[PDB]
């Protein structure tokens, strides 16, 4: 039941490999950017990750660097589908859950969603294009992945009436 | 920006390139294919230093290789990095040198230093701008030594402000197989001396004596010993490449380095150095660290210095390390031996720190030690240049490509220039 | 109005001029964005920042300092840094190549190409500021890149501008310890080219550094952010006179005044009495009495000299938290009557004190204590010429041998400057003497 | 009423005029169609279009600008892009000929059958036009076909309209680029046609424009976009005069009495102080003490003339946005009081000074900043001399072995005009020097 | 479920060449409409097109050209027919269902339905033949095309309860 968190902490060990990999990720980004030529947007959607990756990619990276992010995109969604059925929920897990629901989009409205300290991306990140752009596109991910560890901080205090709820 | 292009030349050149190249491009985790796998930002960020970038993700090396006998450049094309090396870059003759000074210094050398030229200022005008370039041959090796006298001899005045770092082995004391090595070393050294900055000594015996010593497994590769000695070229390289306060450039170091121009043998030193169970029988901590990196027997370049004394020492320390130790590592060295120094100058000692740790092993080092040792090595070259002068042996082959002993003869005398020299400043 | 640009040259100066401006934003309180939260400080820049930052009407703050370096590695690493949105991208002043611990190599190489945008930055930050009131710069002596450059800016800017503050501050060569060798040419070499431009140099010593903190920090593994922090905490002190008022403010002009008697020597020293870790002041007490004991005990210095043997002549207390003048003048009175100290019969007076009310600050993850008293000791002895007769015994015999010297004169100087050095060098020792003898 | 004619010669000024009319369908929200959207501006056709568009009772508005090229290539393409229904039919002149960058040829050869038609244009645009205060031309030094063609109508217009203003902006030869060296020579023609005729001649030169552009802009890859993107602002800069208001208004007519000191000499230099990319702008404050500070900045302008060789005689600062007198009056008080800024003796004053109140615009799809206060600095001085040395000495030795001559000789021409032209431009440095001279 | 979207693909591809050919096919209308003489007529009626293909079209391109564009009308035709089972769908959904269905005629009014930005054919049109006629005819294209690709932008939204409405 507590292999949600199993999982969690290899993501965010890929978090952190992005924490490597984060300047790398906005500079191919960039070059991705001046060839597809829409400038003019806060970067919220992956529509325009594809438009980017599924041309003018003849180097190695250009493909991987990429693709893992709709990776990671696609195990949160699978992770959430645990989360889905489950049990009905208190109703703090149950907020968390439809949040969460919510915010898992292709197309969605994360797009300047700065958050509170440490999350040192935007403090990491450079400029202008950062501070205009590269909103949400950088936190969204930590975002999710607190208030869903919060879900699992209220499971060990669920008591014996919510231990049934929704898996009955 | 700023870069290095390699030299890699000789029969020895062909095994110990490709061991150095394969070195580094593992340490930077790309595949033998040749698309990097992200992991590093740091690396990704400085390779411009010393790989290009080729369309595929591909940091395609800056490395010249160079030799007559197309048999070592297949096996090394069919070796798992050939693929990484270009065919703009393999450039041969078509015949064989014998081994001999003279011919490869003259006669076949007339007809390939044209594209040698080439490919190396095609790589200069690709890049911007070098800090030099470095060499991998050696003076015991008969092809080696004339061609790269006669390369350096090309490039000393075409770049006149760059870094003409070379690598090479000595033969052993022992044994040198072929028995006219001490002429064609003897020519090579005569033009090396006044043309090169920088030079580390190599010799095969102390490889083997270390394989029995830590290694003691009985039976390495050739190749495993030099995975030994390009992990300690890669570790002097990798100060460039990598950050933490530490002042990088061989500029730097070098400047620290000679007192007197004609210093240019030098004397590596390594760090840890572990055996079969010494991995859970080693207590990894900074004062055991030095105590290995300046033993009496961790030395691997000529010989023990024990005969004579210590001109200049600069130790760099791969991993996570702080300031205190190493100084007070320093303090206590100066008082274990302050007479093993010269007087001349004090504080012979020299630091530098990279945090950036190996793969597989967390906080090392490397050394180099410019100390009096050579002089017993030069003293046997010139032992034998003597008695096979005396009675001119084997010489009818150069008479035949049109040398003379006259050429000799203000060779060693520049050679016991060499020797007053070091006895006059370190005696 | 009360504002002093910052210069920091050297990628050695480079973390420590990183360090202090963090602890400034630090008791600043500014977020790592550059912007404040709800409460209102911003406008055409004028509070407490106005200082040391500049956040004009788009809310964001400009630190008044330039960072040049030589290399690109440190630089690119600020230049990916946390607050570097904060930093301005070329005030981070950043070269190719490397002045190779080579005097003559960082002065006259490449400085010719440099020194001009870094004279345009200086002016286009001129233009803006209008107090002035000098410089503080991040150097050393044995800059690697860092000297020769710093000696040739501070000769153009002294020529350039001769009525504001020079405030030179340098590591200084360690007295028995060298990670190189160029540094005792490079050191005499910055010392006579500019003892006549500098205003006002001070100094310190890693060793001692560490000495005390592994003396009463008792730290056995501390590190260059330990190291970055003390030296910033020292600029701090003094800089808190600026930062606000006290019951009495003073300033540089009369930190030189005062400090200098007569001119050439302005090499004094400073000390930070309540160095201590933090339980221990957790469970110690702090007062007057024994800071004093502390700034005048003669082991807590960051400098090899011993005031037992050398004779002084300047003190300069800057009092930082609490304090009373009653018991203050009673514990200053007590050391004037007591006769371990040695001034010259010449100074009936040598002390000077500045007082300011507000507390000094700590830092989140910090290692330091809880400090409501602290206080800056200012001093200058005789004690110091010591330093100076090591390092001359150890240049005569570098110089009759001319060690490493093919180098120098392949890039084309000459052996005359090298003699004049230790002239000059001889004539501090001959004025450093003389004004002992009372 | 207020409105003027432009002119746009030569495949290199074609695409520029595209593009300073795209910026211009901008700001008035002109639509491609040729309409604005529901707000009744559409009747008699007097608005802010009125002077350089015509939206009649049809609803289309007209630019009064003339577009004319020799060769089909591009003008078709323009004729195939998206506002040429906004475009008139055949005020896109489309020539079946090309001069070989000879200017003999496009001023002998083609210019005869063509000239009566652009003539026809231009009577059939001064019919509807009555203020008609003068004409923009935009053309090249070096036309590889709007060198002859441009100076036989500008003969034309002069000897019919010799009572207004002609404004000729043009690319100066790219000072050590050359792409043609039958440029000089055409050049050379032009200059010593025009000497007699040109009213007020302004020229340009691409190199200090890509260097701004990776200096400050900070693009690696800029292209014509940019360059055109510059110009254009510069240009729509000095119609905001015309277009809207502010604290005064001045008319191309001052700028000419009052910039020009005597006759002949009417070659000033433009420069915009505000050029800075966008993360520049977001996170740095801008005000009229920095923004002069800038515009006196040698090296901000596109032309290789250096000022501290040379000496001012005129300047004309151009501000668009929100100021105040009180600080432009201080600054320029400081500017006055500036030693390194040399002025001639014979003018005590040197400014001319302009203010309108509407900040700039950018354009989507822009790589400009967010500029609230902007300068058009139109600057005259003694150094340009040099540009003209330079290429009289490239012209010598040229002219002493005839080079190409063959050519312009089978053609129809002979050397008596090159022969003119050299002792032309000597007569132009002559007199340089001898204003240079008090 | 996203193959039709792969199908759009190719057919904006063809969309793209359409931006390449669209004058020459205008030029080739012409040359039907005066044979033709229902020239006082803004198009709207495919019918008229069919009028052209049968007659003075001895000359290849005439027909190449022409025969296409209702070749990718009868491709959106077989495409509407998936789209009209699947399920009872999200109530934009269903209205972008009815939009879809109501545009297919074959004797519409089509004529002069101009769109936003960028939308260049009108730009490209060159004289008054397009400011009385040519209207809608150019981009009723994109105007069934980005209208359905926000219907399926929807599809990423859709939740467990909207995946089964009308697929049993
Ligand atoms: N590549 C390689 N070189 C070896 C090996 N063992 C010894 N060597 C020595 O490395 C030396 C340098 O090689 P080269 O510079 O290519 O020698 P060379 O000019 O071709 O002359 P030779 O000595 O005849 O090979 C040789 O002279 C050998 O003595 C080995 O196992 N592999
Ligand atoms: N000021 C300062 N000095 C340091 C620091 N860390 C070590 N040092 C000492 O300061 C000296 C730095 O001098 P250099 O190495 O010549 O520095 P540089 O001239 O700026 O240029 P590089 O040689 O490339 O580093 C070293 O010898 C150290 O002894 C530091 O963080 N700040
Ligand atoms: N004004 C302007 N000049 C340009 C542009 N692009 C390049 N140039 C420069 O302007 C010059 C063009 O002049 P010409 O070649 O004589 O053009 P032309 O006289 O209209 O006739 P052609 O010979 O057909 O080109 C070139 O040499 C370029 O260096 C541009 O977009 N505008």
């Amino acid at each position: 039941m507590n292999e949600v968190k199993e999982s969690l902490r290899s993501i965010e060990q890929k978090y952190k490999l992005f924490q490597q990999q984060q300047f790398t990720f906005i500079a191919a980004l960039e070059h991705c950017r001046e060839n597809a030529h829409d400038k003019i947007r806060p970067i919220s959607s992956i529509e325009q990750v594809q438009s980017y990756m599924e041309h003018y990619c003849n180097n190695s990276t250009h493909r991987r660097i990429l693709i893992m992010f709709m990776d990671i995109c696609s195990e949160l969604s699978k992770l959430c589908q645990h989360f889905e059925a489950l049990h009905s929920g208190t109703p703090v897990t149950n907020s968390l859950l439809e949040k969460c629901k919510t915010l898992v989009s292709q197309s969605n409205d994360l797009s300047s969603l700065r958050a509170k300290y440490p999350h040192e991306v935007v403090n990491h990140l450079s400029c202008d294009e950062a501070r205009n752009h590269y909103g949400g596109v950088v936190s969204l991910i930590p975002i999710v992945l607190d208030f869903m560890k919060e879900w699992i901080a209220h499971s060990e205090k669920l008591p014996r009436k919510v231990l049934q709820h929704g898996t009955t | 920006m700023r870069e290095i292009v390699h030299l890699q030349a000789g029969q020895c050149g062909n095994q110990i390139g490709a061991k150095f190249w394969e070195v580094i491009s593992d340490e930077h985790g790309i595949d033998p294919t040749g698309t990097y796998h992200g992991d590093s930002d740091l690396q990704l960020e400085r390779i411009n230093v010393y790989y290009n970038e080729a369309t595929g993700g591909k940091y395609v090396p800056r490395a010249v290789l160079v030799d007559l006998e197309p048999g070592t450049m297949d096996s090394v094309r069919s070796g798992p990095f050939g693929q990484i090396f270009r065919p703009d870059n393999f450039v041969f003759g078509q015949s064989g040198a014998g081994n001999n000074w003279a011919k490869g210094h003259y006669t076949e050398g007339a007809e390939l230093v044209d594209s040698v030229l080439d490919v190396v200022r095609k790589e200069a005008e690709s890049c911007d701008c070098l800090q030099g370039f470095q060499l991998t041959h050696s003076l015991g090796g008969g092809t080696g030594s004339g061609m790269g006298t006669l390369l350096i001899s090309k490039i000393r005045e075409e770049y006149p402000d760059r870094i003409m770092n070379t690598f090479s082995v000595v033969p052993s004391p022992k044994v040198s197989d072929t028995v006219v090595e001490p002429y064609n070393a003897t020519l090579s050294v005569h033009q090396l001396v006044e043309n090169t900055d920088e030079t580390y000594c190599i010799d095969n015996e102390a490889l083997y004596d270390i394989c029995f010593r830590t290694l003691k497994l009985t039976t390495p590769t050739y190749g495993d010993l030099n995975h030994l000695v390009s992990a300690t070229m890669s570790g002097v390289t990798t100060c460039l490449r990598f950050p933490g306060q530490l002042n990088a450039d061989l500029r730097k170091l070098a400047v620290n380095m000679v007192p007197f121009p004609r210093l240019h043998f030098f004397m590596p030193g390594f760090a840890p150095l572990t055996s079969r169970g010494s991995q859970q029988y080693r207590a990894l901590t900074v004062p055991e660290l030095t105590q290995q990196m300046f033993d009496a027997k961790n030395m691997m370049a000529a010989c023990d210095p024990r005969h004579g004394r210590y001109l200049t020492v600069a130790a760099v320390f791969r991993g996570r390390m702080s300031m205190k130790e190493v100084d007070e590592q320093m303090l206590n060295v100066q008082n274990k031996n302050s007479s093993y120094f010269v007087e001349w100058i004090p504080n012979n000692v020299k630091t530098a720190v990279c945090d950036i740790p190996p793969r597989g092993l967390k906080m090392s080092a490397t050394f180099i030690g410019n100390s009096t040792a050579i002089q017993e090595l030069f003293k046997r070259i010139s032992e034998q240049f003597t008695a096979m002068f005396r009675r001119k042996a084997f010489l009818h082959w150069y008479t035949g490509e049109g040398m003379d002993e006259m050429e000799f003869t203000e060779a060693e005398s520049n050679m016991n220039d060499l020797v007053s020299e070091y006895q006059q400043y370190q005696d | 109005m009360r504002e002093c640009i910052s210069i920091h040259v050297g990628q050695a100066g480079v973390q420590i001029g990183n360090a202090c401006w963090e602890l400034y934003c630090l008791e600043h309180g500014i977020q790592p964005d550059g912007q404040m939260p709800s409460d209102k400080t911003i406008g055409g820049g004028d509070d407490s920042f106005n200082t040391f930052f500049s956040e004009t009407g788009a809310g964001k703050h400009v630190p008044r300092a330039v960072f040049v370096d030589l290399e690109p590695t440190v630089v690119d690493e600020v230049r990916t840094g946390t607050y570097r949105q904060l930093f301005h991208p070329e005030q981070l002043i950043t070269g190719k190549e490397d002045a190779a611990n080579n005097y003559a190599r960082g002065h006259y190489t490449i400085g010719k190409e440099i020194v001009d945008l870094v004279l345009d930055r200086i002016r286009k930050l001129a233009d803006l500021c209008t107090g002035l009131q000098g410089f503080l710069i991040f150097h050393s002596f044995g800059g690697g890149t860092g000297s020769g450059f710093a000696s040739l800016l501070m000769e153009r800017l002294s020529v350039d501008y001769g009525k504001k503050s020079k405030l030179e501050f340098a590591i200084y060569p360690a007295p028995q310890v060298s990670t190189a060798v160029v540094e005792p040419y490079n050191s005499i070499l910055t010392t006579h080219t500019t003892l006549e431009h500098s205003d006002c140099a001070f100094m310190v010593d890693n060793e001692a550094i560490y000495d005390i903190c592994r003396r009463n920090l008792d730290i056995e593994r501390p590190t260059y952010t330990n190291l970055n922090r003390l030296i910033g905490q020292i600029v701090s002190s003094i800089t808190a006179s600026l930062r606000f008022d006290g019951a009495l403010n003073v300033d540089l002009t009369e930190f030189q005044t005062n400090l200098v008697p007569y001119p050439r020597i302005h090499f004094p020293l400073a000390t930070y009495a309540p160095v201590i870790s933090a339980e221990k002041a957790y469970h110690e007490q702090l007062s007057v009495a024994e800071i004093t004991n502390a700034c005048f005990e003669p082991a807590n210095q960051m400098v090899k000299c011993d005031p037992r043997h050398g004779k002084y002549m300047a003190c300069c207390m800057l009092y930082r938290g609490d304090v009373v003048p009653k018991d203050v003048n009673a514990a200053i009175a007590t050391i004037k009557t007591k006769r371990t100290i040695q001034f010259v019969d010449w100074c009936p007076t040598g002390f000077k004190v500045g007082i300011n009310y507000q507390p000094p600050t700590v830092v989140p993850g910090g290692d330091l204590a809880k400090v409501q008293r602290a206080v800056c000791m200012l001093s200058n002895t005789t004690a110091i010429a010591e330093a100076w007769a090591r390092l001359d015994h150890k240049f005569d015999l570098m110089y009759a041998k001319r060690a490493f010297v093919h180098w120098y004169v392949g890039e084309g100087m000459e052996e005359g400057e090298f003699s004049e050095a230790r002239e000059d060098l001889a004539a501090l020792e001959k004025d450093y003497e003389e004004v002992g003898v009372d």
